[PDB]
RNA sequence: CGAUGUCGGCUCAUCACAUCCUGGGGCUGAAGUAGGUCCCAAGGGUAUGGCUGUUCGCCAUUUAAAGUGGUACGCGAGCUGGGUUUAGAACGUCGUGAGACAGUUCGGUCCCUAUCUGCCGUGGGCGCUGGAGAACUGAGGGGGGCUGCUCCUAGUACGAGAGGACCGGAGUGGACGCAUCACUGGUGUUCGGGUUGUCAUGCCAAUGGCACUGCCCGGUAGCUAAAUGCGGAAGAGAUAAGUGCUGAAAGCAUCUAAGCACGAAACUUGCCCCGAGAUGAGUUCUCCCUGACCCUUUAAGGGUCCUGAAGGAACGUUGAAGACGACGACGUUGAUAGGCCGGGUGUGUAAGCGCAGCGAUGCGUUGAGCUAACCGGUACUAAUGAACCGUGAGGCUUAACCU
RNA sequence: AAUUCCUUGUCGGGUAAGUUCCGACCUGCACGAAUGGCGUAAUGAUGGCCAGGCUGUCUCCACCCGAGACUCAGUGAAAU
RNA sequence: ACACAGGUGGUCAGGUAGAGAAUACCAAGGCGCUUGAGAGAACUCGGGUGAAGGAACUAGGCAAAAUGGUGCCGUAACUUC
RNA sequence: AGGACCGAACCGACUAAUGUUGAAAAAUUAGCGGAUGACUUGUGGCUGGGGGUGAAAGGCCAAUCAAACCGGGAGAUAGCU
């Protein structure tokens, strides 16, 4: 259940290392987002050879909460530490090459079809 | 808001109202025959009945949890020695509650409750 | 067209083939019986009213026992009736099963909810609780203003407040049903319908195509 | 104690 | 919270006019001792229902 | 009452698997990615079971490459495939949140061998 | 001026239109997309943060939009007291000095048990014209009305391309309201276990008290949201602005003078809830009473004896009803509550005994033992026989009616 | 600047965004040398700001345990 | 002013754990605080716990949560050493 | 050794809450500061009203202090209600 100033981790290797989200997008006095969501994020720490660097300002989108996301089944998949992966933030495309740790299948379409492509696990 | 909530509290907090129904049921044990308060009486039916379910068979681990539940040794003597076998043919029911009028000093509503064998 | 009255019993979930796993509740319709037909003769307009159940013969007075004597039907707890909507008509005393709901596809429930007594602000008309430090006193659920000053002098009617929550008769709109069990009498509808586990759910059929 | 009264 | 003028015994004898204490209907007439007692209550002596149960 | 439990020993399924609680199993769940099914594996360590008759769940604690994941599963539904146990843990409490809590080798637990 | 408590913030708001979005239209220097300007329109909706005591403002980032105003610059017998505006202290400055400053800085008691109106709920009385029990009609009142994205139409009409629709169809989101625990969870000091100290049951073992439930660990039923279902309509009428058809007055022309037809989230219905104290007191069905006297102010009379019916009330067991009254179930032709039994559930292999070990401890008996509010049964206890209220056919006139 | 009106002076740091904080420059309304000037380790229930940890302060409240509130019996006020 | 949760100087001071006259539970010894009974609404007071987030509340982390003992290892700028 | 350190008694009174016709005309509860001294306290003295006393607030001087209380000038005076 990310909302503004949570902390979150990052997912890829776009060069952060610990990010903040600070405004979940879509719709007026949203509270919170989910997994298949987007929201901004400012960034707190980096690793210094990195594509974005501390104190920028960007979209990101939610990959791993430790509230999880909800199967029709009943089933509820509740991971440890949430997680996030940065986005070109005009273009929505993701910066990084790589992706670390699993992510969830309810998030399958096209623009995160691409974020998929590099996941290891669903 | 307790829906289908059970057990009164008697304006008593949980550890008194835990002693409490230790010593009636103790006196009740003892003399067969008190005069208490109704509600008092109700929740003492529901303490007391299943001490003397418990006493139905003498071993010595349900002598163990009778002196668990009640912390005496001639109650717990008197019990098993008595109230078991007396009690043996029937089947639920062995406290008796008859109203006996007012308390005539802070008006609360009295009730004999009873063993049935007397 | 008609309704059936029923007697809500739990919740549970069936699940489909395909993995959605539907969460339904199983409301026990006995078979109606008509007792009474109303027509435009002496009313001006057409309604039924129908029973159902079984009732001690000592509960019963004699009023509803002529009633019921009147036209072949048994005594049934509770009265319910139902607005025939022009273009069906019934025999006094023909029972009703579940088979006209097993041709209907969204269907809608009326019941007595659940009573949460009296009921503050907080809970009753979704308020905001006032800050719980910062040096406040004694005002932490309380509404606080109710009105505006001298210029209106009263509190407007229909002000919203504190009072009793619950135990009133409410409805769901447009459920949709799953299975239409025959012999067992027996409906299931899906998610949450009003009452606690006992309660009398009057069902019709859903209005809002 | 100022705050009720007007100055 | 305080008062403003003050009522008359019209209102007065109003709000005191739902404070009618209204009394038993009947006393049950025992059985076997012919007492007077309340309903579903013991008798001053001991006696219900024909069943002398302190004595 | 009876009538909901009637439906519900209906809608069970025969042969579960009785597991205590810190068994290290293997569960098989069907996957539908739209027009293709798959049957996909999960292997780790149960942590908490409900019993509740059709309501009965439990809890698997997989840690993946480099991260937990703790993934309930409805018994009797039908997604869930098969259960297979692969090793008896010997564990004496009933639910195992400290393994939520704990990592590596205070994580790992003892086998029964009852 | 024998007192109308100030700015700002919180909670709650309600109205106006000179409308920010959504809706309808005119013109456009409107190709499309997007705009500009003006007319109609108040049903609904209307940011989150940083700085500041701040309203305001600037910024960052959203949005369909970040409306303007009234309401004692709404709201302190609802909350706060940061600012201003008490007594302390100080800097600059002015003053010979006490002291002073729409200059600053640090610190500085917010009282009240609601009589009446109002409002939110819930009852007692009588009424409703014999009494009683149900089920409805509906005057009237109230609730709700917000909307984005994507996809089809289609990359079509449009345009040199770049870009890219009106109208209609579909799914999925947000914010809000209602309902319910089937799922995921919270609580669960009434259930089970682990454990430190200490005391007690004579002692070992086993328990219990107390230390915030001693500290913790799980957790049933309830209640509950972050969970799950649902709801904003479609249709219809009379319309606002607008566009019209025919048509004179005024040979022509013209939406209007006579007439006819469209046209908005507004109004009236459609959906939901209250609702015959709607004194205009409504309707339909069923049930229950078919005795005598006296008296005079012969009256819609007062009284006496006999009879008390339908039903209500009282009491008891009580309820996912409930402040209390109320409402709902039940009262032995009986499962209403308690208990018992079977089960479910939770906790995790009780005690005792044996065996291994010097010992803590372990292993077999053992998934044992104990289980609240759960479930299905069971008259074992407690719901007593009666007494209480309510009676005796229900006025007058006119009219039809059947004899 | 406890002093600065204009003023949220301008530049730099800290923040996604800083009228407060820190370092500067002097255009000191109206600093300035025992009505002391400028420093300063330690100290402070002292004033301003920042970060880590921790959390029901909050987003957004929910349940529970006790004490009053409510009903019954006894005594029985006050402001107005 | 009250049979008033306030104030009042000296002497003795036991057991177990403890550094201790703190604390926890006890002995000798003394009391249960001169109104009770039900019910288990709102609301307030005293407390307990809480999913995900962790100062976003706000005048301001106010209040709460958290840290807490003994020994050993180690310990920076600056300084009046 | 220390106007040294942590911390009970003791002395205080920084924060929040409850209190506000209280339990109390200044408190209680949970935290807080000093605690071998410029400390605290028991008993008995002394200083007094334009005076005392004051590590200085115009603070305290019997719940009264920019001039105590009590009696007396006094039935002060009041262009004011
Ligand atoms: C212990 C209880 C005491 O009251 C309080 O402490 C409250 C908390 C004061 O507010 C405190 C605190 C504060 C800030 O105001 C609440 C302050 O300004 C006043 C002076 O004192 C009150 C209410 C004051 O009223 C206010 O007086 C203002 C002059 C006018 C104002 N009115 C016009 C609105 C009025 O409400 C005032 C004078 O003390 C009231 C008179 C009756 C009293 O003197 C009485 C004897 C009180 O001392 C008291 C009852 O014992």
């Amino acid at each position: 259940m990310i909302q503004e100033q949570t902390m979150l981790n990052v997912a890829d290797n776009s060069g952060a290392r610990r990010v903040m989200c600070i405004k979940v997008l879509g719709g007026s006095h949203r509270r919170y987002a989910g997994v298949g969501d987007i929201i901004k994020i400012t960034i707190k720490e980096a690793i210094p050879r990195g594509k974005v660097k501390k104190g920028d300002v960007l979209k990101a989108v939610v990959v791993r909460t430790k509230k999880g996301v909800r199967r029709p089944d009943g089933s509820v998949i509740r991971f440890d530490g949430n997680a996030c992966v940065l986005l070109n933030n005009n273009s929505e495309q993701p910066i990084g090459t790589r992706i670390f740790g699993p992510v969830t299948r309810e998030l399958r379409s096209e623009k995160f079809m691409k974020i998929i492509s590099l996941a290891p696990e669903v | 808001m307790r829906h289908r909530k059970s057990g009164r509290q008697l304006n008593r907090n949980s550890s008194h109202r835990q002693a409490m129904f230790r010593n009636m049921a103790g006196s009740l044990v003892r003399h067969e025959i008190i005069k208490t308060t109704l509600p008092k009486a109700k929740e003492l039916r529901r303490v007391v009945e299943p001490l003397i379910t418990l006493a139905k068979t003498d071993s010595v681990a349900n002598r163990r949890l009778a002196f668990a539940r009640t912390r005496d040794n001639e109650i717990v003597a008197k019990l098993f020695n008595e109230l078991g076998p007396r009690f043996a043919s029937r089947a639920g029911g062995y406290t008796r509650i008859l109203k006996c009028g007012f308390r005539a000093g802070d008006n609360a509503p009295m009730a004999y409750i009873e063993l049935v064998d007397r | 067209m008609i309704g059936l009255v029923g007697k809500k019993v739990g919740m549970t979930r069936i699940f489909t083939e395909d993995g959605v796993s539907i969460p339904v509740t199983v409301i026990e319709v006995e078979a109606n019986r008509v007792t009474q037909v109303k027509d435009l003769a002496n009313d001006g307009y057409r309604a039924i009213q129908v029973t159902t159940g079984a009732k001690k013969a000592n509960r019963v007075t004699k009023p509803e026992a002529g009633h019921f004597a009147k036209a072949g039907v048994e005594a049934g707890r509770g009265l319910w009736e139902f607005r025939l909507a022009e273009g069906e008509e019934f025999t006094v005393g023909q029972s009703i099963s579940v088979e006209l709901f097993a041709d209907v596809k969204k269907v809608d429930v009326t019941g007595t909810s659940k009573g949460k007594g009296f009921a503050g602000t907080v809970k009753r008309w979704n308020f905001r609780t006032q800050d719980a430090t910062h040096g406040n006193s004694l005002s932490h659920r309380v509404p606080g203003s109710i009105g505006q000053n001298q210029t209106p002098g009263k509190v407007f009617k229909g002000k919203k407040m504190a009072g009793q929550m619950g135990n009133e008769r409410v409805t769901v709109q447009s459920l949709d049903v799953v299975r239409v069990d025959a012999e067992r009498n027996l409906l299931l509808v899906k998610g949450a319908v009003p009452g606690a586990t006992g309660s009398d759910l009057i069902v019709k059929p859903a209005v809002k195509a | 104690m100022t705050h009720s009264m007007r100055l | 919270a305080v008062q403003q003028n003050k009522p008359t015994r019209s209102k007065r004898g109003m709000r005191r006019s739902h404070d009618a204490l209204t009394a038993v209907t009947s006393l049950s007439v025992d059985k076997t001792s012919g007492e007077k007692h309340l309903r579903h209550h013991i008798t001053a002596d001991g006696y219900y229902r024909g069943r002398k149960v302190i004595a | 009452s009876n009538i909901i439990k009637q439906l519900e020993q209906e809608q069970m399924k025969q042969d579960v698997p009785s597991f205590r609680p810190g068994d290290t199993v293997e569960v098989k769940v069907w996957v539908v990615e739209g027009s293709k099914k798959r049957l996909q594996a999960f292997e780790g360590v149960v942590i908490a079971i409900r019993n509740r008759g059709l309501h009965s769940a439990f809890t698997v604690r997989k840690i993946s490459n480099g991260e937990g994941v703790e993934r309930v599963f409805q018994t009797h539904s039908p997604v869930v495939d098969s259960i297979s146990v692969k090793r008896r843990g010997a564990v004496r409490k009933a639910k195992l949140y400290y393994l939520r809590e704990r990592t590596g080798k205070a994580a790992r637990i003892k086998e029964r061998l009852n």
